[PDB]
RNA sequence: UUGAGAAGCUCAGACGAGUAGGCAGGCGUGGAGGUUUGUGACGAAGCCUUGGGCGUGAGCCUGGGUCGAACAGCCUCUAGUGCAGAUCUUGGUGGAAGUAGC
RNA sequence: UUUCAAUGGCCCGUCUUGAAACACGGACCAAGGAGUCUAGCAUCUAUGCGAGUGUUUGGGUGAUGAAAACCCAUCCGCGAAGGUGGGAACGCCCUUGUGGCGUGCACCAUCGAAGAGCAUAGCUGUUGGGACCCGAAAGAUGGUGAACCAUCUAGUAGCUGGUUCCUGCCGAAGUUUCCGGAUAGCAGAAACUCAGAUCAGUUUUAUGUGUAAAAUGAGAGUU
């Protein structure tokens, strides 16, 4: 018959803790989109620079 | 009811400007239509997907062709979907992410006005929404 | 060039900011209706003022 | 947005010199009086002192 | 009881003035001392890595420089840390060698009684 | 034909009670950033006046008399911001009354 | 402007009462004088960004107030975890118009089983906080010589009296029904779909007073 009230207290432990790895992927994983999602030079902006 | 939008954004007031105009000395219902979504209120235009996008103009026969996607508001991008399709979309805005993701891989974006001075009837454009209830 | 960035490369010293992309691009309205590519389609023009 | 590539620098003196630099990104950004203002607003109130 | 943070801006500036003349009084150390790297102790943040008190007596030992002068030369000592894996044992050694590295050591006079 | 403050100009028709209540546009006060390259000892602010005007109105502009050192229009910011009452607070002042009376 | 002539007009506010009657409050003038400040929640709108979002705990910095501005490290919070028809918009036409052929958004029917937030500002609403303003014997603690004083105290209210500038539009209900309430209804405010569609404190026709199907009008119905 189930855990212990204090064996789901750690269900919350399970789920809290993959959260900081979670958020740290996303950070990243945005920033390699960012490196990817670029716009290109466009070449002619360099005639009077 | 609705005549005058309750933005402050100017050019808005100027989009606005252009398609009262076109509205009133055209017959096409796409510049009344146009019109009547640049009055409504930020909760009523709903970001459109670039995915949902991608989904509609190649849905069922497919047949794309070179037809301009059009929506009044927003269109974020969709990371879920990796290969994005050749896609012209005329939109207010966009999102860095999504315009350099058209832009990259196939057509073009475009504002309401480059749309106007292209199709201003309306010819062979595509009006979509997104999905309101949020 | 390097404080504010552009609407496509970034500031070097000001973090993943781009400048504000725009809701129109030619901002001068009076141009984009009195064009040849809008004046060629619309309708006829009524009069100003309607005689009474 | 089409404007003005090049703009000149003037010398102590006031007369113009030969070099020229490219007109920034920045001179082309949206103009907003409403948002200026309501930015304005906000940030004005920001020395302030409690009474 | 309602408290206000209008000294916000007056506590930053007390705070960055107490350091320069902290700074002012001990030239050429650092106004900050080293500090090991540690793994916080929960399932959560357990794969992170951040800073600790100071550097357990293997870490000193390890490393080859005696717990007395370690005190001494700017490097803390945390008698309750201990190490259990070696990669704790390495992160901070290293943290100590690299330290040692960077490190000058300014002489001291030393009294020199005539006879012995 | 000049009539693009497109937030403009123009045309047509019907309509108009109002409590509770809902919506909208404005007038006014103190101070705040911008502005009028604003006003002021050749007279600011204020005050009175059967002077002249403006606005449906809140209100406003001006003439005269006093007056003597400051003040305002415009765009926004802001709040200790609008009075006929509360046996309202404070000060002033009448009738009662030259009365009760001493 | 004062005055006269002719016509007129029961004292104002509150409360009461259908209404008054009332009972109140008002000797006069000036000044003071009452939805405010804040935390929480939800809504609408505006703005920035958008599968993201939020610099202001703090650090960096700021020579011309340096309590401003400007910049970002490590966290963290809140998010993120298929066919059928009707349909907006468009194209092709083609007896054109009419319509058809299509492509079919939002969404709704049907059969079924391609994220939209976050943050700031405003508005209105609600809950607390002294809580629109004024007013009920207090009580308690501690003092002074049953009495008196000082504070806690912004103690307590369904009640009483008061709550301040103008114009414009819309404008009820005044009560069913269950049961102090949840409904409803009236009024709005938004979103929708249609005038080739439905309606009506309507009237006829006729079938058996009800019901069903012609005129007279109005666009009507939803959430």
């Amino acid at each position: 018959t189930f855990v212990s009230s204090t064996m789901v207290r750690a269900a919350i432990r399970n789920q809290a803790a993959q959260r900081y790895v979670n958020r740290q992927e996303s950070k990243l994983e945005r920033q390699v989109r960012a490196q990817q999602n670029v716009i290109p030079e466009d070449p002619l902006d360099n005639v009077f620079a | 009811q609705r005549s005058k939008p309750a933005s402050e954004n100017v050019y808005l007031k100027l989009l606005v400007k252009l398609y009262r105009f076109l509205a009133r000395r055209t017959d096409s219902r796409f510049n009344k239509a146009i019109l009547k979504r640049l009055f409504q209120s930020k909760t009523n235009r709903p970001p459109i997907s670039i995915s949902k996008i991608a989904a509609l103009t190649s849905r069922k026969s497919a047949s794309s062709q070179n037809k301009t996607t059009v929506v009044v508001g927003t269109v974020t991008d969709d990371e879920r979907m990796l290969t994005v399709p050749k896609l012209s979309i005329a939109a207010l805005r966009f999102t860095k992410s999504a315009r350099a993701r058209i832009l990259k891989a196939g057509g073009e974006v475009l504002t309401l006005d480059q749309l106007a001075l292209r199709a201003p009837t309306g010819s062979n454009t595509v009006l979509v929404r997104g999905k309101k209830h949020a | 060039d390097s404080v504010f960035g552009s609407t496509t490369e970034v500031a070097q010293l000001k973090k993943n900011y781009f400048l504000p992309e725009n809701i129109i691009s030619n901002a001068d309205v009076t141009r984009l209706i009195n064009s040849d590519e809008i004046q060629s389609i619309v309708k006829a023009a009524g009069p100003s003022r309607v005689k009474r | 947005a089409a404007a003005r590539p090049t703009v000149s620098i003037y010398n102590k003196d006031g007369s113009v010199s030969s070099e020229t630099l490219a007109l920034p990104f920045v001179f082309k950004a949206p103009i907003r009086p409403d948002l200026v203002r309501s930015v304005h607003t906000a940030v004005a109130k920001n020395k302030r002192q409690p009474y | 009881y309602v408290k206000t943070w209008f000294n916000q801006p007056g506590r930053k500036l007390r705070r960055r003035q107490a350091r320069q003349t902290k700074a002012a009084k001990i030239a050429p150390r650092p106004v900050e001392a080293i500090r090991p790297a540690v793994k916080p102790p929960t399932i959560r943040y357990n794969m992170k890595v951040r800073a600790g008190r100071g550097f357990t007596l293997e870490e000193l030992k390890a490393a080859g420089v005696s717990r007395r002068v370690a005190s001494t030369i700017g490097i803390p000592v945390d008698h309750r840390r201990r190490n259990r894996s070696e990669e704790s044992l390495q992160r901070n050694v290293e943290r100590i060698k690299v330290y040692l590295a960077h490190l000058i050591v300014f002489p001291r006079k030393a009294g020199q009684p005539k006879k012995g």
